[PDB]
């Protein structure tokens, strides 16, 4: 079986925002490494580009 | 029912890349005008005659012939699969000579289509996706034709025999096994889709031109 | 007396397709003694606009069974080109059950059906057009491009066309076997060399279409009746016909009838004078009517008792909670199996769904073999409703209306014969114990 000694091992809290975060691994002495959040980026989705008259994006499958 | 035929393909000594098949001088020709009804940069378009002229060049669709289309028209193979795969008039499979297609659809089977069908059962020895022994008659059952008024009617050779009995059939069958050409058409002693009756309209003699012109034109 | 309150009678010399029989010549000839191209430079030197204005006055819906009013459709093209080519789609691919109307125009009037596409064309400012005609009419393209090919050495089409200064060209593109792309979208899918899948909407035709161009798809009868519309005028082809159901109509009787055949008559003249006046009556009387499905395989039956007194028009038959169609009467009489007619028309749909999208690829499937087991007696009468659900849940939840003519003959069915399944299914429980 797969054995361990720490015993922080399991730990994962949540939080509302970043800053709740921050304050609570600051009042509680832990050294931190902060991770920007990850959004994608919003897309220009169109249709009628699948069946283009002279661009690349015409398919040949559908 | 359930459609008996695959749709992937494996290779075979009589079916295979190394199949030989290529176009005639005049199917090329042919094959350049096919190409030239389309705009430039849209050669793909071609896909359908030019797969459909192998076939009448070859009787059936070797995969060595959509090969063979997909380099010429410069498209990837697996679109000219898709094609040949997606519409029924190809064959993927050699046929016999003669391929007899009978409408079972529901206007042709209210007219008795089933008679027709075991008819030609009968008259040749076969069943509904068989090939005689002597690979000279294919039977299989297809979807409304489009003759309907002409119920039922059966499709040889993209020619059409309408009005049909079962004695008509295997007379048709006859002629063709003699080497003759059955004319196409009703064999009821009608000449197309008018009434039996007597012509119940479009009696009186046409008008001609610019009868019913409006003023101004 | 205007606003006439019975419809039929139609004369020979009211009607359009004359040469519907082929007992005269269909070649240029016997075409322009007809009255075909006669005076199309003229009508093409009036302009789009005043070619779209007849139409719209006509009153012409769209022959290809939805009706569509065909000026407003035609009307999406008169917009400044923005660079790329213009098109005209002749759709002949007449894939309908029981619907042969447009294998006639071809075969014994290609002349009307070029002269259509040069006018309609024009009136769209398109550059030319294309007709696709399904590949088993091999004969029928043949004698169009007889036709057409008459017309180019006449000058009647091409550059200059008719002396007009505009220029024109017909191409003639034959299908393989299939009866979804007599759908526009699944159509122009198949003329690009693809699958015939139908595209989404929007964007409509009109401003993605063929090759991505400006395209306006259009039913052969309806391209085939413009020219004979200008002609006239709208207002002589609008007087027939109830009020927003103009014109005249080619109807296709087929089934239980004495004399099957193909007719042209006016617009809403009644199912009942239809059958018995043109198709010679019902096999064994009128008494032996079962039922009839007026517009196609895709529109539901109806009964005898509302056959009696139905008008074979767009309105008064969704009325009668069913279609207009194609015009295609398919009769059955007191013989029929109707659960068995039915089944069939169900696998028919079957064997032509295109597979793209979930609903009709997996639920017509489903509703084949329910319909198959419905045949003989297997199921239980729950699952009647059941199969009601089914046919909701695939309507209008489809890209194309494929989807909507395998759920509504399913419906008209359960909403007229439910008693018939109920006992046929009591049979089965019975024999079977
Ligand atoms: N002639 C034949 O052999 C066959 C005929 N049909 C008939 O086709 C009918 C359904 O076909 P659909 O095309 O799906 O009906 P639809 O109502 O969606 O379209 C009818 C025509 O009007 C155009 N249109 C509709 N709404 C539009 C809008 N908001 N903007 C611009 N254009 C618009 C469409 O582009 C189309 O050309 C069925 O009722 C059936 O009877 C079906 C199969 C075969
Ligand atoms: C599954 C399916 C098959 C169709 N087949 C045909 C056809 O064979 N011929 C036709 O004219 N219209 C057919 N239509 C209707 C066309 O999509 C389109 O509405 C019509 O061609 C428009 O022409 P119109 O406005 O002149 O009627 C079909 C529609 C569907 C959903
Ligand atoms: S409804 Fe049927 S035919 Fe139409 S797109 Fe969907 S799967 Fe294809
Ligand atoms: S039902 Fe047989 S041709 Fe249409």
């Amino acid at each position: 079986w797969s054995s361990t000694a720490d015993p922080l091992s399991n730990l994962v809290l949540t939080f509302s925002t970043k800053e709740d975060a921050v304050a609570f691994a600051e009042k509680n002495g832990w050294s931190f490494d902060v991770e920007e959040r990850k959004v994608p980026k919003p897309k220009s989705k169109s249709y009628g580009a699948n069946f283009s008259w002279n661009k690349r994006t015409r398919v040949s499958t559908k | 029912g359930a459609g008996g035929a695959l749709f992937v393909h494996r290779d075979t000594p009589e079916n295979n890349p190394d199949t030989p098949f290529d176009f005639t001088p005049e199917n090329y020709k042919r094959i350049e005008a096919i190409v030239k009804n389309y705009p430039e940069g849209h050669k793909a378009a071609a896909v359908l005659p030019v797969l459909d002229l192998a076939q009448r060049q070859n009787g059936w669709l070797p995969i060595s012939a959509m090969n063979k289309v997909a380099e010429i028209l410069q498209v990837p193979p697996m679109r000219v699969y898709e094609v040949a795969t997606f519409y029924t008039m190809y064959n993927r499979k050699p046929v016999g000579k003669y391929h007899i297609q009978v409408c079972t659809t529901t206007p042709c089977m209210l007219r008795n289509s089933d008679s027709i069908l075991e008819a030609i059962q009968k008259k040749l020895g076969i069943k509904v996706g068989e090939t005689t022994p002597d690979k000279l008659f294919t039977l299989i059952e297809v979807e409304c034709l489009g003759a309907c008024v002409n119920a039922p009617m059966v499709q040889i050779n993209d020619n059409y025999y309408e009005d049909l009995t079962p004695k008509d059939i295997e007379e048709i069958i006859d002629e063709l096994k003699a080497g003759k050409i059955p004319k196409p058409g009703p064999r009821s002693g009608r000449f197309s889709c008018e009434p039996a009756g007597g012509l119940t309209s479009l009696t009186e003699p046409p008008k001609g031109p610019g009868f019913g012109v409006q003023a101004g034109l | 007396a205007p606003k006439k309150t019975s419809f039929g009678s139609l004369k020979d010399e009211d009607r359009i397709f004359t040469n519907l029989y082929g007992r005269h010549d269909w070649r240029l000839k016997g075409a322009q003694s007809r009255g075909d191209w006669y005076k199309t430079k003229e009508i093409l030197l009036k302009g789009p606009d005043w070619i779209l204005g007849e139409v719209k006055t006509s009153g012409l819906r769209g022959r290809g069974g939805a009706g569509f009013p065909t000026g407003l459709k035609w009307s999406f093209m008169n917009k400044p080109s923005d660079g790329r080519p213009k098109y005209l789609v002749v759709n002949a691919d007449e894939g309908e059950p029981g619907t042969c109307k447009d294998r006639e125009i071809i075969r014994h009037d290609p002349h009307k059906l070029v002269e259509g596409c040069l006018v309609g064309g024009r009136a769209m400012g398109a550059r030319a057009a294309y007709i696709y005609i399904r590949g088993e009419f091999y004969n029928e393209a043949s004698n169009l491009q007889v036709a057409i090919r008459e017309a180019y050495e006449a000058g009647l089409i091409g550059k200059n066309a008719c002396g007009s200064g505009y220029d024109f060209d017909v191409f003639v593109v034959r299908g393989a076997g299939a009866y979804i792309c007599g759908e526009e979208t699944a159509l122009i899918e198949s003329i690009e060399g693809k699958q015939g899948k139908p595209r989404l909407k929007p964007p409509f035709p009109a401003d993605v279409g063929v090759f991505g161009c400006p395209t306006t798809v259009a039913n052969v009868e309806t391209v085939a009746v413009s020219p004979t519309i200008c002609r006239r005028g709208g207002a002589w082809f609008a007087s027939f016909g109830r009020e927003r159901n103009s014109g005249t109509k080619l109807f296709n009787i087929s089934g239980h009838v004495n004399h099957p055949c193909t007719v042209e008559e006016e617009m809403s003249v009644p199912l009942k004078e239809l059958i018995e006046k043109h198709a010679g009556g019902v096999i064994g009387g009128w008494d032996n009517l079962l039922a009839v499905i007026p517009g196609g395989s895709s529109t539901p039956l109806i009964p005898k008792s509302v056959c009696e007194t139905v008008l074979m028009d767009f309105d008064a038959l969704v009325q009668a909670q069913t279609g207009l169609g194609t015009a295609a009467v398919i009769v059955m009489d007191r013989s029929t199996d109707i659960v068995k007619a039915i089944a069939r028309l169900i696998e028919f749909y079957k064997h032509e769904s295109c597979g793209q999208c979930t609903p009709c690829r997996e639920g017509v499937d489903w509703m084949n073999k329910v319909m198959a087991r419905f045949v003989k007696g297997d199921a239980r009468p729950a699952e009647i409703d059941s199969l009601w659900e089914i046919s909701k849940q695939i309507e209008g939840h489809t890209i194309c209306a494929l989807g909507d003519g395998a759920a509504w003959p399913v419906q008209g069915l359960i909403r007229h014969f439910r008693p018939e399944l109920e006992e046929r299914m009591q049979q089965f429980a019975l024999q079977h114990q």
